[PDB]
DNA sequence: TAACCCCCCTTCGGTGCTTTGCACCGAAGGGGGGT
């Protein structure tokens, strides 16, 4: 008996019309369980072919989750439906979450499967199930309520959110709470047995309204401990014409980011034509150039900031030995943040995985920091990512992507 | 009695109508046998006639069945295609024989008339009229609808194959010690149960079928092996491809080798060792696919090789769950690589090829990478798991590569197996300079209207050289700069570029190319012992590069 | 003188950075196969 929040597409755009992918046998079987409950319970009901869309789905294991979960790729669908923003049912950012010295990850997506879904807008959920050696056709089905994954879902069930944390916003009213698709981030500066103690806390008051993949999951993190990668010049006592002309070069392309960045006086050094090993002293001007360049990159960038309407970008570049830098930035050369991962994994064994992992870090952060997933320029051949990335992933939303081959001519970002 | 089945909601595309197309001249051979199917579709319940009132219209023709007497009858919908909405299709894939579980007993049966079994659309019935001429059009002519689904329809596959699946879900779930694979019509029934009740356990199904409406002809009722199968042919511990038909015609036409080469594809599958890179060679080409194509040497060796393979009777056998899936890869040559896949040796579920040539520069390891993509995203399609690989790479080339590659790349577990030609890096490039030799300050440069150029070096012992160059351009030239330096060089070498697109191919270590000029310098890298590639920016005033780059300009 | 589906080989134009050249890649259009 409750009214169900209309829902329209962008002027203009299609629905969603993506293949599905082939699924592992363990995939499928779990697919096939969950949908069989779930069209027991109504979630979900069959359909035919003359629904024209299509969207993929799969599933994933949270870390340290022994149980499958349901994943459905609706990247494309919440691309083409209708920003909330506009209807303002968008939920703002609060810029003390990335303040708090701990923020759990619940996840809260299990509660939009009780609010219905406008009728006319339930053709647009249509998935299909696979099945091995294409035995059988592919199953459809689509949804008749808010679907996980789905951008309106938060949005829609956003009214009924804030009523049930009411108690608990006005009882801890230090405690931050962030909705981002299917999570809820609750960060706190209380002591880490306090911290999970008041997280308990809002578990069961969320069954004081489920009473009237589960619940009972949360992930930790600590966002005051999140550090930059600036970029780094090395110092040595002896330069060899090599060691020169990688430094000449790794600083032209800092200029970029750096504009008060001069290369004149140390240029000079490389006026001959002498072997690389080399080693010739500095001039006394040099010096002067050196020392100032490393105090212009010990600096922020000058007139960069965040801009709330423009998307954020995320690039990676593999160093090496398990080692993963990454820059997040709207504007080219004009970085939010930079980072680096190590040890991560995988890390020594399996790039993807550890690609994978970096990719959820960075996603991560930006929900954090912004409230924004970035779009990824991932470092990789679209096919080797395509074959193996949901063997890895344990989140659950999917960010943009794009593939990238940047040969890194010089090591700007690690020594 | 028959059960209706529920008609499946179909609609034009929005703000567009019905096709109105009118006819095409018909001959009168045509004319004739048509109107007597007209007539036993609409007794059978097929065709409705009223259709003055009807303003749309679809040409309709027919041809013979292939080397049969009897005469098929088909409508162009292709007008109707385009304005008719868009279906998701529920075919995703086709059934592999190497994927099925040997079962005790084993059926094929199809449905006899499925789309004329399948009840159209209510309120679209309306839009597949369609007219026929009586006598040449002397008269007005024989106008009819479809009350089912008609052939050319694009949305007959899909509805047809969606509504087969809901007749069968009742059975499966009742009887899920069975199994079914359903393609179209054509239909697969399997059990470990006797073959008493695996025929009680059919009728019960073919009975199942005709309540909804659907017969089971025993002219397509296939009771005893070997069952023709999705063009296979299905033995109680093996399979096999039905017969393939090389042509032998001794004048080849572009059409020829692309027939040619298709069936070699086709037979690839469970054929190990096809390879069709000499004759696809000599597809490439806009040449009309009438010019007749003399074969070259190797193309005609490749095609006589291939007549080895087919000339001898190749089986494959059937997946055991409880048995792990190996994948062995084995290269060919020219980048070129063929595999097999089987649980025990020398028992192969099924082959493949890889021989696709992805980017103007590359090296083994990254087609064997890819090749290990291919195998491994078919053999989730039929089993559904990755299967473990035997790679003629040593684990010290493979860890090499991956690890020093700037792109993320992995092959899943696998173990090295010695079957030559290994699969290894044919050079390496330093990390730091290399101390006592002798560094060449490379560059080149192009005229960019008179396409003339030069290309030289400058080292720190005074060597140098400028050549000139034509027809050539600015990359050109940087390759060539590198080139010379490889040429004039010792052993060991240094050298120094500005060329940030020459040294991206270079770092990657290729072993082939499409340019001669690139294959020219791997050569020459493959003879060095030591080789440091350095980039600096150029018109920066540095060293040797702004001395080399006035010379070069 | 055609409907839908999977595959491979080729060409080709759109895209982006390696720049106004060159390379990557998906869409076709050829062919094989299935109903
Ligand atoms: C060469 N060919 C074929 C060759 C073999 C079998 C079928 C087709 C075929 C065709 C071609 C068309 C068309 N258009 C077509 O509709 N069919 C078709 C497929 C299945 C069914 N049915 O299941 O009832 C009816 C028509
Ligand atoms: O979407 C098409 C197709 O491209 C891929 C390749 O990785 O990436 C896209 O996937 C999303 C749909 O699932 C798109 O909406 C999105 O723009 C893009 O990342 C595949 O994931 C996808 O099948
Ligand atoms: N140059």
């Amino acid at each position: 008996p409750i009214e169900t929040v209309p829902v329209k597409l962008k002027p203009g755009m299609d629905g969603p019309k993506v293949k599905q992918w082939p699924l592992t046998e363990e995939k499928i079987k779990a697919l096939v369980e969950i949908c069989t409950e779930m069209e027991k319970e109504g979630k979900i009901s069959k359909i035919g072919p003359e629904n024209p869309y299509n969207t993929p789905v799969f599933a994933i294991k949270k870390k340290d989750s022994t149980k499958w979960r349901k994943l459905v790729d609706f990247r494309e669908l919440n691309k083409r439906t209708q920003d909330f923003w506009e209807v303002q049912l968008g939920i703002p950012h609060p810029a003390g979450l990335k303040k708090k010295k701990s923020v759990t990850v619940l996840d809260v997506g299990d509660a939009y499967f009780s609010v219905p879904l406008d009728e006319d807008f339930r053709k647009y959920t249509a998935f299909t199930i696979p099945s091995i050696n294409n035995e059988t056709p592919g199953i459809r089905y689509q949804y008749n309520v808010l679907p996980q994954g789905w951008k309106g879902s938060p949005a829609i069930f956003q009214s009924s959110m804030t009523k049930i944390l009411e108690p608990f916003k006005k009882q801890n009213p230090d405690i931050v709470i962030y909705q981002y698709m299917d999570d809820l981030y609750v960060g706190s500066d209380l002591e880490i047995g306090q911290h999970r103690t008041k997280i308990e806390e809002l578990r069961q008051h969320l069954l004081r309204w489920g009473l009237t993949p589960f619940l009972w999951m949360g992930y930790e993190l600590h966002p005051d401990k999140w550090t930059v990668q600036p970029i780094v010049l090395p110092e040595k006592d002896s330069w060899t014409v090599n060691d020169i002309q990688k430094l000449v070069g790794k600083l032209n392309w800092a200029s970029q980011i750096y504009p008060g960045i001069k290369v004149r006086q140390l240029s000079k050094l490389l006026r001959g034509t002498k072997a690389l090993t080399e080693v010739i002293p500095l001039t006394e001007e040099a010096e002067l150039e050196l020392a100032e360049n490393r105090e212009i990159l010990k600096e922020p960038v000058h007139g960069v900031y965040y801009d709330p309407s423009k998307d954020l970008i995320a690039e990676i570049q593999k160093q090496g030995q398990g080692q993963w830098t990454y820059q997040i930035y709207q504007e080219p050369f004009k970085n939010l943040k930079t980072g680096k991962y190590a040890r991560m994994r995988g890390a020594h064994t399996n790039d993807v995985k550890q690609l994978t992992e970096a990719v959820q870090k960075i996603t991560t952060e930006s929900i954090v920091i912004w409230g924004k997933t970035p779009k990824f320029k991932l470092p990789i051949q679209k096919e080797t990512w395509e074959t193996w990335w949901t063997e890895y992933w344990q989140a659950t939303w999917i960010p943009e992507w794009e593939f990238v081959n940047t040969p890194p001519l010089v090591k700007l970002w690690y020594q | 009695p028959i059960s209706p089945i529920e008609t499946v909601p179909v609609k034009l595309k929005p703000g567009m109508d019905g096709p109105k197309v009118k006819q095409w001249p018909l001959t009168e051979e045509k004319i004739k046998a048509l109107v007597e199917i007209c007539t036993e579709m609409e007794k059978e319940g097929k065709i409705s006639k009223i259709g003055p009132e009807n303003p749309y219209n679809t040409p309709v023709f027919a041809i013979k069945k292939k080397d049969s007497t009897k005469w098929r009858k088909l409508v162009d919908f292709r007008e109707l295609n385009k304005r008719t909405q868009d279906f998701w299709e529920v075919q995703l894939g086709i059934p592999h024989p190497a994927g099925l579980k040997k079962k005790k007993s084993v059926t094929v049966l199809d449905v006899g008339d499925a789309y004329f079994s399948v009840p159209l659309d209510e309120d679209f019935r309306k839009y597949t009229a369609f007219t026929i001429p009586s006598i040449n059009n002397e008269t007005p002519g024989i106008r009819y609808q479809y009350n089912v689904l008609p052939q050319g329809w694009k949305g007959s596959p899909a509805i047809f194959q969606s509504s087969m699946t809901k007749i069968l879900e009742p059975f499966k779930k009742q009887n899920p010690d069975i199994v079914i694979y359903q393609y179209m019509d054509d239909l697969y029934v399997g059990s470990d149960l006797e073959i008493g009740q695996h025929r009680t356990k059919i009728e019960e199904l073919r009975q199942h079928l005709l309540r909804w409406g659907l017969t089971t002809p025993d002219k397509k009722h296939q009771k005893e092996p070997p069952f023709l199968w999705m063009g296979y042919e299905l033995h109680p511990d093996k399979w096999t491809v039905q017969p393939i038909v090389l042509p032998e015609k001794d004048s080849w036409t572009v059409n020829d080798i692309q027939k040619l080469v298709g069936k070699l594809n086709w037979a690839s599958q469970i054929y190990p060792g096809i390879k069709v890179r000499q004759l696809s060679k000599l597809l490439r080409g806009t040449k009309a696919l009438t010019e007749v194509i003399p074969l070259t040497e190797e193309a005609e060796l490749e095609l006589a090789e291939n007549r080895e393979i087919l000339k001898e009777p190749v089986h494959g056998v059937y997946y055991d769950p409880s048995k792990d899936l190996i994948a062995e890869i084995q290269k060919q040559g020219q980048g070129q690589w063929t595999y097999q896949i089987y649980q025990e040796p020398f028992k192969n579920l099924k082959t493949g090829k890889y021989a696709r040539m992805r980017g103007a520069h590359t090296n083994d390891v990254k087609q064997l990478t890819e090749a290990v993509q291919k195998i491994t995203t078919e053999s989730i399609v039929i089993w559904g798991k990755t299967p473990k690989f035997k790679l003629p790479i040593q684990k010290e080339t493979w860890e090499t590569w991956w690890t020093e590659y700037w792109q993320a790349t992995w092959i899943p577990e696998w173990e090295f197996v010695n079957t030559p030609p290994l699969v290894k890096l044919w050079y390496q490039l330093e990390k730091e300079p290399i101390v006592g030799a002798e560094t060449f300050y490379v560059d080149g440069a192009a005229n960019r209207e008179t396409k003339l150029g030069k290309a030289g070096y400058v080292t720190n012992k005074g060597r140098q050289k400028v050549v000139p160059l034509t027809n050539t351009t600015n990359q050109k030239t940087e390759l060539q700069a590198i080139y010379l330096a490889l040429q004039d060089s010792g052993l060991e070498v240094n050298i120094v570029t500005n060329s940030q697109y020459a040294l991206g191919i270079i770092q990657a270590q290729p072993d082939k190319s499409e340019s001669e000029l690139v294959n020219q310098i791997i050569e020459q890298l493959i003879k060095k012992e030591k080789v440091y590639l350095a980039w600096v920016p150029a018109h920066k005033g540095i060293g040797g590069n702004e001395q080399v780059d006035k010379l070069v300009s």
